[PDB]
């Protein structure tokens, strides 16, 4: 799956201000942006707090929080029918796609994806704390 | 019995019963002889005699303060101070504890076992607090038929 | 590499909470990062010197100020009537009152009266005047360094001691009960008998005159040639005033038992045979174990062979040593089991048998001294069990404990825990059932009507032990018992003469209000025991969340899922059993000081009436001793209590702010700071300063440890005022 | 009463017993 | 609002009270400043006589005050106030 | 596989809500590499307030 | 950041890839349930630690389990 | 006010004798909470300040206490019905 690229041409959703939004995080670590194809012009809740009018065509919004990504993507995704994709971008330029990785929303599968983080055991087959003393080992990470 | 003299012949005790119907007196003076709240605080101090008199003749034990102490030792002088209405709360205390016990197990065998402990099937309530009378005899009758416990191996423990 | 340097994953921590955290898991060494056995034990034992070289540079300065800030030579010529000064004030927010005030005890300026019992102790050990004390002081000083030399030797790389001689606990055995509390307290016994006793007698007995005052007539003699008795031939008298050579007798080792007449404190020659008994006892006992010498005891083989052949100990202690000897946390958790229930008998038996001259008289001083090490314990205690859920989460084996009695209690752990429950409920529902009728009772016009139960079982145990008040007449109260005849030519003649005192606290004369504190007490205690034993054996997992252990011992909690897992760790029941520790405590020191605020002043009428009920309990103890503690300042003027008006105060803030911690919870705080780390991001001419740790609010296991702290300091600072303001502003 | 001299005395073998103290803490430390 | 030609315009990185006006004062009142602050400029020899001269001067004053100036160096003025129990 | 499906089982799984309780085998997966294909209706909810449970035929006897 | 484990007793039931808030979870191809697919944490370095997961999975006891680690910027919620 | 009041006696004079309006019954000791109110009447001081009302009302017997009490429930039930 090729990513998508931030075209940086799109504009923003009619909004009048918030206090909610990017504060020095963006200047320095990271910011969110979410780009999504709108039908019409329609309003939805901003996640930082507030309403705003968003646009009858491809939209851009500047978030600072990855979970206000999904919190904005899950209400346009239940209440409205629209895709939607959001990115990371850093204070140096690079802007890194985040959310679907392989295009596909996490919730459905595929095949390109693969198992981590997955233990083949249960959580009754963890290893005591006490056989695992004075390692960078835990008893759920082997 | 611990030093404390019988109430009977305590100075202390007979002290509280003369300080409490003086106060009770002196209330008595603002009021009318034949006035209803006069006869209130008159059925008090015949009460509170009836309640002096009967302290004294149960063989109560009066320390210094001039008030009845209990011997809950289980002494042969004092069995109804703790160890004859121990008897008597005991087994009225497990007449409320065998009929709920056998109440859960009368619903456990139940299409809906939990609508009957919000609602409470009095027909088969009241049919088993009758029964909780004869309970130290079904209590023990199931200690050693072993209905009264369970084994270890049907019961829910928390693991490790 | 941040700070916290032992822990990797909190020095990237962006927040303020990594200078936070690194302060709390600064001690927890064997929860850092690339860490080792060899440096735990070693870190370990230079932070055991460390705390060696505070202790004594603590009492170095607590000696130091007596001996120059205080007037220790005019309270050894009067101990009756002289207030002990610990150390003088120079606060530079005195006004003149204040100054005029605070000058007690004849001094030259503001100090501060000592209730630390320091006096009574130095007089009855053997020091006299200033020189002494700070001879002592220096010496500390000394000993204080030569402890800290010796921790900076142990972390060098010559003399590092491996993990081999750190578990070696039969010579560890073997040399603390030989040499830590054999020679120690037979060392002492060379103290009390070549000081102490002569200094009680007028003879100054110091280094330069050590080996020419003989302590006995005859010295070494008759030791040596068996007649030991020659050291117990002529006692003190009951004529004999302290520090002076009138009255007094030649016997260095007595058995008078009971008190000093003139003190009502125990004889010199008495703790001087004490430990001569408790040094022959322990060096005895210290010849045990197993060391380099083919003789003595194996402790494994010790436990391994203490299974019952019933098989209802399972495989008995099978497994243990190791169980202990690889478990810091099981050794640590002993040692403060072992230490509660001496710090609380250390408080039992320092105020009903004074060890002290002088000491009995001084009340408020006995009252810190007995509040003191209740609470100690009951921190101690409480630490003991915490480090008992910290051992079944990151030190128990069940592969190396299987089916021993250590993994029996996990198996039978809900037995434990529900019948702890029912003891805790019936001891509840009893306790404020009686004090409520009680209330009742008084309320309703009719005290004859309360529900009042003469303790006889523990008034039994009185009269078993000489007291005739009761008249049970049994054993050492009946001239017929062989217990009595046994003893009645051998200490009795001190002891009875003792008990039978009405003014001493030497087992007081106790009544129902005394048998319905003490299920207060009982309550406490096994509410305590129920939260602790809770947390100890829940710790691992429970039904709830069985991977308790997994998540570490101080983990905040497991989410709002499967209906709710606030408070479900095992530091959480001990954070909850703090509160209870406090509220036991604080019920044992009411019952102690309020006991005693009425013995002192003599009516023990007003007690005897009065703590039946609880009304009682607020307005003759908590109320009427409160008279002059908040009038210690005022708009007319101020009081030498003035300082304890103050902190009584203070504790109100302190606990009253740990609410704030303990109601309001994490996501207010932290969308607070967020609104408040915005308007320092848009003010202008203060956005220009930054932050580098990210404000957060206090996370959630430093909410409930913040809220905790705040609770105690409040709570011992609101005791430690009312109580050294309500019986040192009245004395008696 | 102690003297003038004595508390020199004090304050240095303090000042010897806090560089022992910083010692050690530098060893803690490492 | 997102350009990827200018990434500071773009997320939020504003002077939005500063500038850049290059001076406004004369040569002579700026020659008399850094000729006079210019011992105090280092931070770690700044933090050196802040805490040394810091300590010396409140144990100055601490010592050389009188007994208007401070009351804890006024001493007791009345005779003591004796206790209860002859203490 | 499986014991039976509608037979009542117990389980002997540590870390599950039904630890020594009675329940009812209402399915059982024949398709191999099933980790858990008996699945477990009981009377007694869990704090999740769920009843249908996965175990294993290795953690269940018939009772 | 936080460590997400998922374990063997899963079902694919796919409600904690549902209550995800930071996109942690998605549910990749197995064999071992009727459903025939797991959750997974690719990216557990944007995990909160909310627990929305295990409030949501219905297996008794829990298939995904979320353990409180080393916090960073990402786990601690922060927008400055 | 109708039946357990001393409001005519504290109508009568009300700078002596205290508001009363709830007697308690002679049961378990609780019976001295029926404390000395004035007028000849024992009963629990009441607070609430319902006897100055009913001076404001022009209430002058018991009667019409009564009256406004089966009045009130009257009331009551039309708002059940209602
Ligand atoms: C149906 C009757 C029934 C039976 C036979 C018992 C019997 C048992 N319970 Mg109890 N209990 C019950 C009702 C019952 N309970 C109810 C209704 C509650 C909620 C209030 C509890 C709450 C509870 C606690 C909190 C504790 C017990 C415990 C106990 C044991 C000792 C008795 C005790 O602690 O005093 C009784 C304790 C009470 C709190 C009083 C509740 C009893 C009510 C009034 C009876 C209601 C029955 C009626 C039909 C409805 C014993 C196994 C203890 C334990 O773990 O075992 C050792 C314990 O810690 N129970
Ligand atoms: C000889 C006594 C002794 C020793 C050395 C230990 C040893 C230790 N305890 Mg323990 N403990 C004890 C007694 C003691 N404690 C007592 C007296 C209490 C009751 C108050 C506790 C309660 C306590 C809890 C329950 C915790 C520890 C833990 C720890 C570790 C230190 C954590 C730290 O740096 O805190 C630094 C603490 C502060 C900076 C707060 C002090 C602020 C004051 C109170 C104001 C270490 C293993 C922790 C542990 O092992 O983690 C798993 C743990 O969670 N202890
Ligand atoms: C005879 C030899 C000897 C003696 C004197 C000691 C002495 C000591 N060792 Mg040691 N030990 C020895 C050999 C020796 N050991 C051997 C051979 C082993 C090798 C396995 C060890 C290995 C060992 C370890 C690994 C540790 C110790 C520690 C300690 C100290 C115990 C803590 C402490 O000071 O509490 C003092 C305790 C007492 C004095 C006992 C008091 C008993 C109760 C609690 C009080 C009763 C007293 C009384 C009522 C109070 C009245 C006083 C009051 C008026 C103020 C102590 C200095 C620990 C330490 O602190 O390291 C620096 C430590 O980490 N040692
Ligand atoms: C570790 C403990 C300790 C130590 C260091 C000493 C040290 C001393 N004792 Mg001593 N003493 C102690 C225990 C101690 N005592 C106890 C246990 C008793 C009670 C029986 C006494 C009672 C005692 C007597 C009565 C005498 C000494 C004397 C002596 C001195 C020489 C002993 C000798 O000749 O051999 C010396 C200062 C002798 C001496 O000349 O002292 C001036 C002397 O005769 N001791
Ligand atoms: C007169 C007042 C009275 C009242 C109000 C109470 C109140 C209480 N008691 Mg108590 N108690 C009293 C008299 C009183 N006690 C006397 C005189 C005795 C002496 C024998 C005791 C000894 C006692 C026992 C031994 C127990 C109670 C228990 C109970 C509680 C629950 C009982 C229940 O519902 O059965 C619940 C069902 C049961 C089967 C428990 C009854 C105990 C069986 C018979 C054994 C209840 C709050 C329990 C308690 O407080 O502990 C938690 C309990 O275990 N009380
Ligand atoms: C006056 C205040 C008060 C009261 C009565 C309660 C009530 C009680 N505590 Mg405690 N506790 C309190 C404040 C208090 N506590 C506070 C401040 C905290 C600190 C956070 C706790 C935290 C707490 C924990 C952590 C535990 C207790 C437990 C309990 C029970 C103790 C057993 C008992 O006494 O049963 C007798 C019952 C009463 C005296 C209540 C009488 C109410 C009557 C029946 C109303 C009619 C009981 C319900 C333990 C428990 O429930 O296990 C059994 C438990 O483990 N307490
Ligand atoms: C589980 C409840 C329990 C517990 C923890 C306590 C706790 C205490 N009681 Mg006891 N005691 C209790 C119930 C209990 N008691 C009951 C039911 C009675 C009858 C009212 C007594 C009557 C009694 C007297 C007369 C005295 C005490 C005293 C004491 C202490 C010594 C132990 C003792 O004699 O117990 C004996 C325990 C029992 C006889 C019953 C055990 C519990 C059963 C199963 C209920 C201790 C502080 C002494 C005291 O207060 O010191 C000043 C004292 O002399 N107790
Ligand atoms: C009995 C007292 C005691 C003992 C023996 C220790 C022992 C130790 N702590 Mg300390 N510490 C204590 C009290 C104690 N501390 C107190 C008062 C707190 C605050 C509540 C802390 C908070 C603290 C922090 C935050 C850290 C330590 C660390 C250390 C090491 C010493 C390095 C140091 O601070 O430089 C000594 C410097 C001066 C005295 C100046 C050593 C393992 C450090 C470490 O690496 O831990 C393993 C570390 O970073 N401590
Ligand atoms: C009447 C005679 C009663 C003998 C019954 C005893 C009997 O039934 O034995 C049962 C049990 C012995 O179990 P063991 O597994 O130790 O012994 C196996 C037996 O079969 C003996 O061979 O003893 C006890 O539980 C001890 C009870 C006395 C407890 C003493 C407490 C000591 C407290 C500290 C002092
Ligand atoms: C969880 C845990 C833990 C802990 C625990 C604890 C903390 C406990 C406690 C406990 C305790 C803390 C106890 C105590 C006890 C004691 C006792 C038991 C005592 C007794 C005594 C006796 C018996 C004696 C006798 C006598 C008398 C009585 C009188 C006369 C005299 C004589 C001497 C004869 C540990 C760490 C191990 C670890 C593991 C887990
Ligand atoms: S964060 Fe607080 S409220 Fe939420 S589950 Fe944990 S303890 Fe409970
Ligand atoms: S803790 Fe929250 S963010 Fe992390 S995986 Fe679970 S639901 Fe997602
Ligand atoms: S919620 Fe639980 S059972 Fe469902 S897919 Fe996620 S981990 Fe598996």
């Amino acid at each position: 799956f090729t990513p998508p690229t931030l075209n940086a041409d799109t504009p923003a959703p009619i909004f009048g201000g918030s206090t909610g939004g990017l504060l020095r995080k963006a200047q320095v670590e990271e910011f969110y942006v979410i780009t999504w194809e709108s039908p019409k012009e329609q309003i939805f809740e901003m996640p930082t707090g507030g309403a705003a009018i968003m646009r009858s065509g491809p939209n851009l919004l500047k978030l600072a929080r990855k979970e206000q990504c999904l919190a904005l993507g899950a209400r346009l995704r239940t209440k409205f029918k629209i895709q939607y994709q959001f990115y990371r971008v850093f204070p140096n330029g690079e802007v890194q796609y985040l959310h679907p990785k392989d295009g596909v929303y996490p919730e459905k599968v595929n095949a390109g994806r693969t198992a981590v983080g997955v233990n083949n055991r249960s959580i009754g087959q963890n290893a005591n704390p006490a056989e695992l003393k004075f390692a960078h080992k835990q008893a759920y990470d082997l | 019995v611990a030093g404390l003299t019988p109430c009977k012949e305590s100075k202390g005790f007979a002290k509280r019963q003369k300080q409490e119907i003086k106060k009770l007196e002196g209330r008595l003076k603002l009021y009318a002889p034949d006035s209803a709240p006069a006869l209130a605080i008159n059925a008090t101090i015949e009460k509170t005699k009836r309640r002096f008199e009967f302290y004294g003749n149960q063989g109560l034990l009066c320390g210094t303060d001039g008030l009845p102490h209990l011997i809950v030792d289980g002494d042969q002088a004092h069995l109804g101070e703790f160890v004859y209405p121990g008897l008597v709360f005991l087994y009225i205390a497990g007449w409320i504890g065998w009929v709920g016990r056998a109440y859960l197990i009368d619903v456990r065998t139940s299409k809906k076992p939990t609508e009957k402990e919000i609602i409470i099937d009095v027909p088969l309530a009241l049919r088993i607090m009758s029964k909780g009378l004869t309970w130290p005899v079904a209590a023990i009758g199931e200690l050693r038929s072993g209905k009264l416990v369970e084994k270890s191996s049907n019961i829910t423990v928390s693991p490790r | 590499s941040r700070f916290p340097k032992f822990s990797r994953g909190l020095s990237q921590d962006p927040t303020t909470r990594r200078i936070w955290f690194g302060i709390a898991t600064a001690h927890d060494f064997e929860s850092h990062d690339d860490m080792t056995e060899e440096r735990l034990y070693q870190k370990i034992f230079a932070s055991h010197f460390g705390q060696l070289a505070i202790i004594f540079l603590w009492t170095s300065g607590n000696l130091f100020h007596v001996a120059w800030q205080g007037n220790f030579e005019a309270w050894g010529q009067d101990p009756l009537h002289v207030r002990p000064i610990a150390h003088a004030i120079w606060d530079p927010h005195f006004g003149q009152p204040a100054v005029e005030a605070f000058t007690r005890g004849g001094a030259s300026g503001p100090v501060n009266i000592a209730y630390s019992g320091v006096y009574q102790w130095w007089y009855t050990i053997g020091l006299r005047t200033n020189q002494d004390l700070y001879g002592g002081s220096i010496f500390l000083l000394f000993v204080s360094a030569l402890f800290l030399i010796a921790g900076w030797l142990h972390l060098q790389p010559k003399w590092k001691p491996s993990v081999s001689w750190f578990k070696n606990a039969e010579s560890r055995l073997n040399h603390h009960l030989s040499g830590l509390f054999g020679v120690s307290s037979l060392a002492w016994t060379g103290h009390l008998v070549h000081v102490a006793i002569p200094e009680s007698r007028g003879e100054h007995v110091r280094w330069n005159n050590l080996l020419t005052a003989l302590p006995h007539p005859q010295g070494l003699g008759p030791f040596f040639a068996g007649q030991w008795n020659v050291y117990a031939q002529n006692p003190d008298s009951n004529s004999h005033l302290f520090g002076t050579s009138e009255g007094a007798g030649t016997a260095i080792l007595t058995f008078l038992g009971g008190f000093h007449p003139q003190t009502q404190s125990l004889w010199l020659t008495d703790m001087a045979h004490h430990h001569l008994a408790i040094a022959v006892i322990f060096i005895i006992a210290g010849h045990m174990y197993r060391t380099n010498f083919g003789i003595g005891h194996s402790m494994k083989e010790i436990l391994e062979a203490h299974t019952p052949p019933g098989g209802r100990l399972g495989r008995g202690h099978k497994g243990l040593y190791d169980t202990i000897n690889n478990s810091l946390h099981f050794q640590l958790g002993l040692a403060l089991a072992s230490l509660g229930v001496i710090t609380s008998l250390v408080a039992q038996h320092m105020y009903s048998l004074p060890p002290y001259a002088f000491l009995a008289q001084d009340f408020t001083t006995q009252a810190a001294l007995y509040t003191h090490h209740q609470y100690i314990a009951g921190f101690i205690m409480t630490g003991a069990f915490a480090h008992g859920a910290i051992f079944f989460i990151r030190d128990y084996n069940p592969e190396q404990n299987k089916d021993n009695v250590l993994a029996r209690m996990l198996e039978h752990k809900e037995a434990i825990i529900s019948h702890l429950s029912w003891a805790s409920l019936f001891l509840g529902f009893h306790t404020l059932g009686l004090y409520v009728h009680n209330d009742v009772m008084l309320a309703f016009g009719t005290p004859e009507k309360q529900i009042l139960i003469e303790p006889v079982f523990a008034q039994w145990i009185q009269s078993a032990h000489g007291k005739a008040l009761y008249g049970f007449d049994v054993l050492l109260s009946s001239a017929d018992s062989p217990a009595f005849n046994a003893g009645q030519t051998l200490w009795l003649p001190g002891w009875l003469d003792a008990i039978n005192n009405n003014s001493n606290s030497l087992f007081l004369t106790i009544g129902p209000g005394d048998f319905l504190v003490h299920h207060a007490i009982a309550l406490g205690l096994h509410t305590t025991t129920l939260i602790l034993v809770k947390g100890a054996l829940d710790a691992r997992g429970s039904k709830l969340m069985p991977d308790k252990k997994e998540f570490g011992y101080s983990f905040p909690c497991d989410g709002p899922g499967r209906g709710g897992t606030c408070d479900i760790s095992a530091w959480d029941a001990f954070y909850l059993a703090v509160f209870w520790m406090l509220n036991t405590i604080g019920w044992v020191t009411f019952y102690w000081h309020w006991k005693h605020i009425t013995l002192w002043q003599g009516n023990v009428a007003q007690f005897n009436e009065s703590s039946t009920y609880l009304m009682g309990w607020l307005r003759d103890y908590l109320w009427l001793n409160s008279s002059q503690l908040i009038n210690g300042y005022n708009p007319f003027g101020m009081n030498s209590l003035s300082v304890w008006a103050w902190m009584f105060l203070f504790g109100h803030l302190v606990w009253a702010t740990g609410f704030m911690f303990l109601i309001s919870w994490r996501g207010y705080w932290q969308e607070l700071i967020e609104t408040l780390a915005w308007a320092h991001e848009r003010t202008p001419l203060a956005n220009l300063v930054r932050w580098k740790d990210k404000p957060v609010a206090l996370s959630i296991v430093q909410a409930r440890l913040v809220g905790l702290a705040h609770f105690s300091v409040g709570y011992i600072f609101t005791y430690a005022a009312f109580l050294i303001a309500s019986t040192s502003g009245k004395f008696g | 009463s102690i003297s003038d001299s004595q508390i020199i005395v004090a304050l240095v073998s303090a000042f010897i017993t806090g560089i022992l103290a910083l010692r050690l803490g530098k060893s803690l430390y490492q | 609002y997102f350009d990827l030609g200018e990434i500071d315009n773009t997320t939020g990185n504003w002077d939005l009270y500063g500038n850049d006006d290059p001076n406004r004062y004369n040569g002579f009142q700026n020659k008399f400043f850094e000729t006079f602050a210019g011992a105090f400029t280092k931070r770690g020899l700044l933090l050196k006589f802040l805490v040394l001269g810091g300590a010396t001067t409140i144990g100055y004053l601490g010592s050389t005050s009188s007994g208007d100036l401070l009351a804890i160096k006024n001493g007791p003025k009345q005779a003591p106030i004796m206790g209860p129990r002859g203490r | 596989i499986g014991p039976k499906r509608g037979s009542i089982v117990k389980v002997l799984r540590r870390e599950s809500y039904w630890f020594n309780d009675t329940g009812k085998v209402v399915a059982v997966d024949q398709a191999p590499g099933v980790r858990y294909p008996v699945v477990v209706r009981f009377d007694k909810v869990n704090y999740a307030g769920v009843s249908t449970n996965n175990y294993s035929p290795d953690e269940l006897e018939q009772s | 950041a936080h460590s997400v484990k998922i374990y063997d007793t899963c079902i694919g039931c796919t409600q904690c890839v549902r209550a995800c808030p930071t996109d942690v979870l998605e549910m990749v191809p197995w064999d071992g349930c009727k459903a025939s697919q797991i959750a997974s944490a690719p990216r557990t370095e944007d995990c909160v630690g909310c627990k929305r997961c295990e409030s949501a999975c219905p297996t008794d006891f829990l298939s995904v389990r979320v353990y409180l680690g080393a916090e960073t910027t990402r786990s601690m919620g922060l927008a400055y | 006010g109708a039946r357990f009041s001393n409001y005519e006696a504290w109508l009568s004079d009300p700078t002596h004798i205290k508001p009363s309006a709830q007697v308690v019954w002679p049961i378990v000791g609780q019976k001295i909470l029926n404390g000395d109110v004035g007028g000849g009447f024992q009963g629990i001081q009441i607070t609430s300040g319902f006897f100055q009302l009913w001076r404001a009302s022009g209430i002058t017997s018991e009667l019409q206490l009564y009256t406004t009490a089966i009045g009130g429930l009257i009331f009551a039930a039309l708002m059940l019905f209602a």
